[PDB]
C-alpha cells in the first residue's frame, strides 16, 4: 500500500498547479503573533469540551473518594468505618 | 490510614538549599558536623563517609587528617600473622559506635538506631523532617496514647512512640564559631549536615543544571526558528486546480 | 544513480531515515517514536556504563550503587539519568500508545507494527522490573517478592516455577545475579523488536492525523522530520535536566534508600508508578489467578482492537462521539494508577473494581457499539 | 631480567640477588652481574616530613 | 503469492535462508559460516548463563567462577562449553577466512563484505581477550597487564590512556567491571557485523570453488545447504564433545587455576593460542611503538587483498603457483603462532623475524608479482 | 630455558581415571583423604570443599557430619552481641591450619604452601606431577647444587629448591582398610583424591559424555545418508546439448 518515489500509489494526478517560495525568499516567523493569539484560541475552543468533560469527572470522583476515605479513618468515621468493613 | 499511622507531616522550612541556584551554607554544614559528632555519634553511625569527603566542604585536609589520626584503625597482620592497629589515614570511613546490630540493639533497649548516611534521602520529607522530629518531642503525650515501655512521643514518627528519645537541649554543644546552641539551631545544623551527607554532589549537580539549562533553552529556540525556516516551503505552498 | 540508493547498506539507512517518503502532514504527537528511540539510546548508554562499576552478589549491590553515587565521577549523573529516563521512556511509551490509539494506527494495514508493538511494551515492563530490583533496597526486594509470587497462581506447577525464578527459596543473591544479566540483555532484545515493528511499518507507511491515505503527497523524512524532531528532543531534554539535576529523586520511592531487609516489611509496597495501573487492575479481582490473568489480559487485549473498532473510517478526528469515550478511557487509566497505590481500603476497594469494568468494557463493548453508531451517522448524516 | 623480586643482602654484589636468572644488583640497586639489562627503577617519591616518605 | 514472499518479515528470512540463490558446487569449507553462526549462539547462551552466577568484583571474581564449577547445577558443562568454544571459533573463523583468501572470495564484487569481515575479527580479538581476563587468574592478570601496556606505546597521551583504561594505577578491580560490561556488549556488536556483511554479500552472492559465476546454475539455500550444513554441525559436535567432556583442560593454562596475585609474575606470560601468530609478529620488532604499529598492521594489510591480487582469474583452484604460495603462507603462520609461545631465546628471535618478513611480504611483493606472472601464463599458454 | 629452570617432567602413570570410560577408584579416595587430614593438612588448606562434598563419593553422611561436629566455627553474635563459637554442620568448609598468609609463611620458614582444592588443575602435570613430586625427594641433591636456606632438592620442581621437605614416609599413616601404607601407595592415592578435589564432577562428566558421543555419533550417520538422499536429484543430473 505504498511504493517509492516516482510509483508512490497515488491514483493519477491533473489539473493541479503547485506553487511555493525558497525559505530564503520566506519571512519564517510571518503572522506568528495572530497564529499565536487567534489560531490557538480557535483550536484550543474546538476541543475544550473533549477535555474538559472527562478530566473534571474523573477529578470529581477521585475527590469524593479521597475525602470519603479520609472521614473514615477519624474518631467521627470511627462507626461508619466499622460497617464499611 | 489513620492520620496517626502516617505520621504528622512536617512543616516546610527554608532551607539555605531550597532554589535552584543555592548551595548549602557550609559554615551551617562545619557545625552539623559537630551536633553529629558530640550527639548523635553514641548511637548513630555514619559509614559512608570518609575523612577525605569532609576536606573542602566542611574542614581543611589538616584538620580532617587531625580526627583520622586520632583513631585506631586494624591494620594488615604483622609477620608473625598477629593482629595489629595503625591510626586513621584520609581514606578510612567514620567509624560507628557499635560493632554490630546486636550490640547497637543491647544499647538501645532493642531498636536499632539507624546509620545516618542516606537518611535525608531514606525518609519522606528528608531535611524537614530529621528538623521536625528533633524538635517535636511534647513534654507531654497527647492524652490518651498508651506509650510501649521504652518508647518516647514524637508525633512525625508514624505510630507516634519512637525509640530514640529527645537527645538536643539548649547547651549541649558548645559551636566553635560562638553561634548560641540552642535546641533548633542544632538541629537545624545537623539536618543540614545530614542532607549533605545524603547528597554530596548536591552544589555541582545544581550548578551543572544552571549551565545545561541555559544551553538547552537555547538551543531549543534554535531550534524552533530552524524548523520553521526549513518548513516554510510547504506551508506556504498554494494550489490552483483545473479539473480535467 | 546516488551513492546512498546504489549501495544496499546506505541504501538500508536512506529508506528509513532520509528518503523515506514521509505524509507532509504528522503533527507533534508522530515525535515520540524519536523520543522513544532517544530513550533507549540514553538507557544504553548509561546502563552500560553503570554496568562498569555496578556489582550483582547481594553483599554488594546496594554499595556499588553508594559508590556510583559518591565516588565514580559524574557517577551520580549516570544513575539519575539511568533512572529518571527509566520513567520518561514510560511517558513516551504512553503517548507514543495513546496517538496509536486515538488515530487509529493499529487498523489495517498497520496490524502488525501494532502487534509487535505490543510485544514491545511486555518487554519494557520486564526490562524496567528487573533493574529496578538491583538496586537492592527495601521496595527493590519486597517489589520483588510480591510480583514474583503472582507466578505461584499458574495452577499445579506455580510454585515450583516460582522456586525456578529465584533460584531459591526467596529473593536472594542467586535473584539478584540472574536479574542482572537479564536487564542487561532485555534492551537488546528491546531494540530488535523496534527495528521489527518499524520494519513492519514500512510496508504502508506511517498513518497520519487525517486517517487518510499520503500516496497523494509525500515529503522525505529529511530535513522535514529531521528538524521537526529537534525541537521535541530539546523539549525532552529540558524536561530531563529539570528532573536529573534539581530534582533526581522525585519519581522514585525513599525506601529505596534503605538496604533490603527480609525480615522488616515495609509500609507499603507499590510497584513504580508506570506499572500502577496494571496493579490496580489485579487488586480487583478478589481470586489471586483471576488477578493476575486479568492484569495480563489488560495488555493483550490491545491486540482485539483492530477487531472490536468496526468502523469505515481510521482515527478519531472526526468522530466526537468516539472522541468523548477516548477522553473517559484515559482518564479511567489515570485513575486506574492513583487507585494502585492507594491504601486497600474503602471506598477504594470498590471504586477499583469499577474502574476496572470501564477499562475492560471499552475494548469490548463501548468501542464496537459506539463505532458501528458512528458508521450509520456518517452515512445517514451525509444523505 | 623478567620480573621476579630479588632476594636482598644476598648477591656477588651484596645488594639484591635475583635467584630467578641470577641477577645481581648492588647497594644502588644497580645491576652488576647476570642477564638483567636495566637498575632497579626508581617511583616517584618525595619526603612530607623526614620520618615519612610518600611514594 | 506464497506467504513468506508477502509478508516483509517472512520475506527477509525467506531471502536468506530458504530461497536464497545458491551456487550448486559449494564445498564443504563454504560451511564454516554456519559454524560460526553457531559458535556465536552458543557463546551468547552460555555466556549469558555464566552472568547470571559470576560476579564481576576482583574480590569474587575467581571464587563465582568456582562456584559455577563446583556448585551450580551443570556449571561445569557451561564453563567448559564456554571456553572451548572460544577456542573453536577462533578454529573456524579462520578456516573461514582462509577459505575466502584461497578462492578470491575478497575480489570484487565482494570488497565491502570482505572488509567488514576484517572488522568481525577485530571485534572477536577484542571479545575473546576481556573474556580472558575475567576468571582474575594469574595468566587473566598477567595477560591484561602485558596487552593493555602496549597501549602506553601511543606517543605523548599512551600512559595517560593505559590509566584510562584500567581506571586505576594498573589492573584492578576497576578494570574487571569494565572488562565485565564490555565483554557482554562486544558479542551483540560482532552480530551485528556479522549481518552487515551477510547483507552485503546479498548483492553479489556467494562465490564458489571455481572462480566464475553461478548465475547460469543456482540451487535453492533450503534443503539443500540446510542438510549439508547438519552434517558439519554434528562433526563441529563430536569435537565439541570431545573437549568439552573428556578434556576440558586441554586448551587452556594452569595458571589461570591460580588466584591473581600482583607480587608474583609467571614464568612465561603468553596470550591464548590464538592470539599467538600476532604476539610473534609483535616480538620481531625491536621498538615498542614499531611492534605495536606492525601486530595491527598484520590484520589491516588483509585491506588490500584486493588491491595486489593482480589476477584476472577469481581464486586458486586453476593456479598451481599461487596455491604453492598460498600453502607457504599458511604455514609460515602457523609457525608464526608456535613462535609465539618459546622462550625470547637462540636461535627463534632470528627466526621470528624472518617469518615476519615472510609474512607481510606475501602481501606486499609475492602476491602481486605471482598474480602477474600467472595473468601473462594463462594468456600466452593457450595461444 | 635450562632442564632445571624448566624441572623434570613427570612419567604419565596408569591412574585408575585415565581412560574416556573410567571413574576414580573411591576407596583411593577415601584413603587419600585420611593421608590429607593426617599429613598435609598440617600446612595445607582445602578451602574449596565443604563437607558435604566428601558425602557419597568417600563417606556416608553421618561419617561427615561426625567430622564437622568435632570443630568449632564461628556463630552469628550473641544477644550483647558478643562473639560466639558453634560446631561445624556439613555445609561448612573445610578449615584450613593458618588464620593469614603471615602466620602461614611464619610456619614454613618464609615459603606459603598453597591451597590444593586446584593444585591438580594449577600445576602441568596434574596427579602424576603431585605424585612425582611427593616420592621424588633424591636422598643426596646432585653434586654441585647449591640448596638456598631452608629448600630442600627435588628435580620435578621447577629451579629444584622446593621449601617443603619431604613428608611421605613407609607407615606416617594406618589406613583404616587395611592397604600398606608405603610411600608409594600413599603419594597414590592422595594425588588420586587431590586430582578429585579439582574436578569432583569428573565421573558424571565421563559419562554423560558417552551418551553424547553415542548420540552425536548416530545423529552424524543419519545425517550423511539424509544429505546425500536430498542431494542426489542434484548429483546425478545429466545434460544433452545441442548448440543453437
Ligand atoms: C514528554 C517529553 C517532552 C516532549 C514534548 C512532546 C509533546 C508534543 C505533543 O505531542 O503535543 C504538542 C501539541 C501541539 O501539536 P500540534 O502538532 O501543533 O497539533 C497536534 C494536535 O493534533 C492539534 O490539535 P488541535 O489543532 O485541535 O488543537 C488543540 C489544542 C491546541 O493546540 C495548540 O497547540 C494550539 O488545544 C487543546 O486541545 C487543549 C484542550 C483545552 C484545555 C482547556 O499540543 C496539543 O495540541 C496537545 C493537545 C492534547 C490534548
Ligand atoms: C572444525 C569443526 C569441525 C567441522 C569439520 C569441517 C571441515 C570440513 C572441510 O571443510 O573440509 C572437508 C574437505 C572435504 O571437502 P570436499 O567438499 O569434499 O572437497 C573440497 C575440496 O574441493 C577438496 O579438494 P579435492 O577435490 O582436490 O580433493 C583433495 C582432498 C580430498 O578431499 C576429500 O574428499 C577428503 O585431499 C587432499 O587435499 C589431501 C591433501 C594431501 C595430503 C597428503 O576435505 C578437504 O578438502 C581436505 C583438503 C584440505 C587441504
Ligand atoms: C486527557 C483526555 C484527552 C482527550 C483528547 C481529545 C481530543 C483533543 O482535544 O485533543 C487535541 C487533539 C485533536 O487533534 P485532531 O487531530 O483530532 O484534530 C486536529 C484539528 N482538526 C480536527 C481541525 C483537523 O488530539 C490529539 O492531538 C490527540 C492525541 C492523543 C494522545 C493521548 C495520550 C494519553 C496516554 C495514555 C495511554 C493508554
Ligand atoms: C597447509 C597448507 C594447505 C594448502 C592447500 C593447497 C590446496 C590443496 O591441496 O587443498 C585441497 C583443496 C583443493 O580444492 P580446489 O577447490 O582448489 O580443487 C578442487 C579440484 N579441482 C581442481 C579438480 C576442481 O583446497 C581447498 O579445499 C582449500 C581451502 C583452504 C583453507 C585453509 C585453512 C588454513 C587457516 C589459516 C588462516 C590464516
Ligand atoms: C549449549 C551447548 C550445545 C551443545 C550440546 C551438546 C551436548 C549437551 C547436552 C548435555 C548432555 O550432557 O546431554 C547428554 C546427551 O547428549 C545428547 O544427547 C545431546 C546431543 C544432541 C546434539 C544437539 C541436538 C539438539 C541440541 C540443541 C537444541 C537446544 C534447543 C532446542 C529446543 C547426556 O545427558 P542426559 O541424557 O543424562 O540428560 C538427561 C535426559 N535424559
Ligand atoms: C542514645 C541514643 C540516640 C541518640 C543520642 C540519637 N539517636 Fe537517633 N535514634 C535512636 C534510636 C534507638 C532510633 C530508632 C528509633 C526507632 O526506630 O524506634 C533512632 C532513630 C533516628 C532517626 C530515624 C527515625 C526514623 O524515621 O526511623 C533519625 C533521623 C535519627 N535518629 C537522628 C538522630 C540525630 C540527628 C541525633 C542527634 C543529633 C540522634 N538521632 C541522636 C537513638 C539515638
Ligand atoms: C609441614 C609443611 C608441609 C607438609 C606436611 C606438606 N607440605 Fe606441601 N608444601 C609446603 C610448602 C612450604 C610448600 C611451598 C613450597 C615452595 O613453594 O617452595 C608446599 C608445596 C606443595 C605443592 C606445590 C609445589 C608447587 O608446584 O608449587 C604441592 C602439590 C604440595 N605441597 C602437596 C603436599 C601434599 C600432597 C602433602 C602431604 C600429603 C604436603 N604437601 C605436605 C609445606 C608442606
Ligand atoms: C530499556 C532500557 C532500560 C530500562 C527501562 C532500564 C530501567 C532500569 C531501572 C528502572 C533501574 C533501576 C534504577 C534505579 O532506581 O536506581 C535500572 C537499574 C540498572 N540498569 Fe537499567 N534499564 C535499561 C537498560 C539498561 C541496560 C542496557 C543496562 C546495561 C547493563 C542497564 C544496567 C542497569 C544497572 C547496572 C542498573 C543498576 C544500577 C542502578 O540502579 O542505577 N540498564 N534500570
Ligand atoms: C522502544 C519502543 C518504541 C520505539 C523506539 C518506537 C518507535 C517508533 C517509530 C520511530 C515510529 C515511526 C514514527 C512515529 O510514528 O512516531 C513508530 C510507529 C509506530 N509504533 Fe512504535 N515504537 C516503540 C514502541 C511501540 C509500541 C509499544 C507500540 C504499540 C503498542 C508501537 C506501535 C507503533 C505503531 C502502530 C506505529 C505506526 C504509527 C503510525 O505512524 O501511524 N510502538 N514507532
Ligand atoms: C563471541 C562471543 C564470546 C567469546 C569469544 C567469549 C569468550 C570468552 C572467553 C575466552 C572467556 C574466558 C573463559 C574461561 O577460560 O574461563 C569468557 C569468559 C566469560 N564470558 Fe564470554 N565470550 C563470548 C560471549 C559472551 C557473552 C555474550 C557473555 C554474556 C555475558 C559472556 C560472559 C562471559 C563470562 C561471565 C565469563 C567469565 C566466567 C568464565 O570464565 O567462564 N561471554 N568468554
Ligand atoms: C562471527 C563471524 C562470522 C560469521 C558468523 C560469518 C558468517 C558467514 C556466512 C554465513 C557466510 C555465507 C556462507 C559461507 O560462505 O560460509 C559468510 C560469507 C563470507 N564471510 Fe563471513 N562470517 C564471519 C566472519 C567473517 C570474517 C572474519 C570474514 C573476513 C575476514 C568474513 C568474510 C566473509 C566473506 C568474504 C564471505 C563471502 C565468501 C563467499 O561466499 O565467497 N566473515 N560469512
Ligand atoms: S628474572 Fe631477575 S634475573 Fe632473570
Amino acid at each position: 500500500y505504498m511504493g517509492w518515489w516516482g510509483h508512490m500509489g497515488s491514483p493519477p494526478q491533473k489539473g493541479i498547479a503547485g506553487y511555493t517560495i525558497s525559505p530564503f525568499a520566506a519571512r519564517p516567523f510571518a503572522g506568528v503573533v495572530h497564529a499565536a493569539i487567534f489560531n490557538t484560541f480557535r483550536r484550543t475552543k474546538n476541543q475544550a469540551l473533549f477535555v474538559i468533560l472527562p478530566v473534571s469527572f474523573f477529578y470529581y470522583v477521585w475527590t469524593q473518594a479521597s475525602e470519603k476515605n479520609e472521614w473514615l479513618y477519624t474518631k467521627a468515621g470511627r462507626h461508619e468505618l466499622a460497617k464499611a468493613l | 490510614m489513620t492520620a496517626a499511622e502516617h505520621g504528622l507531616h512536617p512543616a516546610e522550612y527554608p532551607w539555605p538549599q531550597n532554589g535552584m541556584l543555592s548551595t548549602f551554607d557550609h559554615a551551617s554544614l562545619r557545625r552539623g558536623y559537630q551536633v553529629y559528632k558530640e550527639v548523635c555519634a553514641a548511637c548513630h553511625s555514619l559509614d559512608r563517609i570518609a575523612w577525605r569527603n569532609l576536606v573542602g566542604v566542611t574542614h581543611t585536609t589538616d584538620e580532617a587528617k587531625a580526627f583520622a589520626e586520632e583513631l585506631e584503625y586494624d591494620d594488615e597482620p604483622d609477620d608473625e600473622g598477629n593482629p595489629r592497629k595503625r591510626p586513621g589515614k584520609l581514606a578510612d570511613y567514620i567509624p560507628g559506635p557499635y560493632p554490630n546490630e546486636q550490640a547497637a540493639r543491647a544499647a538501645n533497649q532493642g531498636a536499632l538506631p539507624p546509620d545516618l548516611s542516606l537518611i535525608a534521602k531514606a525518609r519522606h520529607g528528608g531535611a524537614d523532617y530529621i528538623f521536625a522530629l528533633l524538635t517535636g518531642y511534647p513534654d507531654e503525650p497527647p492524652a490518651g496514647v498508651v506509650l510501649a515501655p521504652g518508647m518516647n512521643y514524637n508525633p512525625y514518627f508514624p505510630g507516634g512512640g519512637i525509640g530514640m528519645a529527645r537527645t538536643l537541649f539548649d547547651g549541649v554543644v558548645e559551636y566553635e564559631d560562638g553561634t548560641p546552641a540552642t535546641t533548633s539551631q542544632m538541629a537545624k545544623d545537623v539536618a543540614a549536615f545530614l542532607t549533605w551527607a545524603a547528597e554530596p554532589e548536591h552544589d555541582e549537580r545544581k550548578k551543572l543544571g544552571l549551565k545545561a539549562i541555559i544551553v538547552i533553552s537555547a538551543m531549543l529556540g534554535l531550534s524552533v526558528y530552524i524548523k520553521k525556516f526549513k518548513w516554510s516551503p510547504i506551508k506556504n505552498r498554494k494550489f490552483i486546480y483545473n479539473p480535467p | 544513480m546516488a551513492l546512498r540508493k546504489k549501495n544496499s547498506l546506505l541504501n538500508m539507512a536512506n529508506s528509513y531515515v532520509l528518503d523515506s517518503p514521509q505524509p507532509s502532514n504528522l503533527n507533534y504527537f508522530w515525535n515520540f517514536g524519536s523520543l522513544l528511540a532517544l530513550c533507549l539510546v540514553i538507557q544504553l548508554a548509561t546502563g552500560i556504563t553503570l554496568a562498569m562499576h555496578y556489582t550483582s552478589h547481594a553483599s554488594l549491590a546496594f554499595d556499588s550503587v553508594e559508590h556510583i553515587m559518591r565516588d565514580v565521577n559524574f557517577g551520580w549523573f549516570i544513575r539519575y539519568a539511568h533512572a529518571n529516563t527509566a520513567s520518561f521512556f514510560f511517558i513516551c511509551i504512553y503517548a507514543h500508545m495513546g496517538r496509536n490509539i486515538y488515530y487509529g494506527s493499529y487498523k489495517t494495514p498497520r496490524v502488525l507494527p501494532w502487534s509487535i508493538g505490543v510485544i514491545i511494551f511486555l518487554l519494557l515492563i520486564i526490562t524496567a522490573f528487573m533493574g529496578y530490583v538491583l538496586v537492592f533496597g527495601q521496595m527493590s526486594l519486597w517489589g520483588a517478592t510480591v510480583i514474583c509470587n503472582l507466578v505461584s497462581a499458574i495452577p499445579w506447577l506455580g510454585e515450583d516455577i516460582v522456586h525456578f525464578l529465584w533460584g531459591g527459596f526467596s529473593v536472594g543473591n542467586p535473584t539478584l545475579q540472574r536479574f542482572f544479566a537479564l536487564h542487561y540483555l532485555m534492551p537488546f532484545v528491546l531494540a530488535v523488536f523496534a527495528l521489527l515493528h518499524l520494519i513492519a511499518l514500512h510496508t504502508a507507511g506511517s498513518s497520519n492525523p487525517l486517517g487518510i491515505t499520503s500516496n497523494v503527497d509525500k515529503l522525505s523524512m529529511h530535513p522535514y522530520y529531521s528538524f521537526k524532531d529537534l525541537i521535541t528532543v530539546f523539549a525532552f531534554l529540558l524536561m530531563f535536566t529539570l528532573f536529573v539535576f534539581f530534582s533526581p529523586d522525585k519519581l522514585g520511592h525513599p525506601d529505596n534508600y534503605i538496604p533490603a531487609n527480609p525480615m522488616v516489611t515495609p509500609a507499603s509496597i507499590v510497584p513504580e508508578w508506570y506499572l500502577l495501573p496494571f496493579y490496580a487492575i489485579l487488586r480487583a479481582i478478589p481470586d489471586k489467578l483471576g488477578g493476575v490473568i486479568a492484569m495480563v489480559a489488560a495488555i493483550l487485549i490491545l491486540l482485539i482492537l483492530p477487531i472490536v473498532d468496526r468502523s469505515i473510517i481510521r482515527g478519531n478526528a472526526f468522530k466526537p462521539i468516539s472522541k468523548l469515550l477516548f477522553g473517559f478511557f484515559i482518564c479511567n487509566f489515570l485513575l486506574l494508577g492513583v487507585l494502585g497505590q492507594v491504601h486497600i481500603e474503602p471506598p477504594f476497594i470498590v471504586l477499583g473494581q469499577i474502574c476496572t469494568i470501564f477499562y475492560f468494557s471499552y475494548f469490548l463493548i463501548l468501542l464496537p457499539m459506539v463505532s458501528t453508531i458512528e458508521n450509520i451517522f456518517f452515512y445517514i448524516g451525509s444523505l | 631480567h623478567l620480573g621476579c623480586v630479588p632476594i636482598g643482602e644476598a648477591g656477588d654484589f651484596g645488594g639484591w640477588f635475583c635467584p630467578c636468572h641470577g641477577s645481581h644488583y648492588d647497594i644502588s640497586g644497580r645491576i652488576r652481574r647476570g642477564p638483567a639489562p636495566l637498575n632497579l627503577e626508581i617511583p616517584e617519591y618525595d619526603f612530607a616530613d623526614a620520618e615519612t616518605l610518600v611514594i
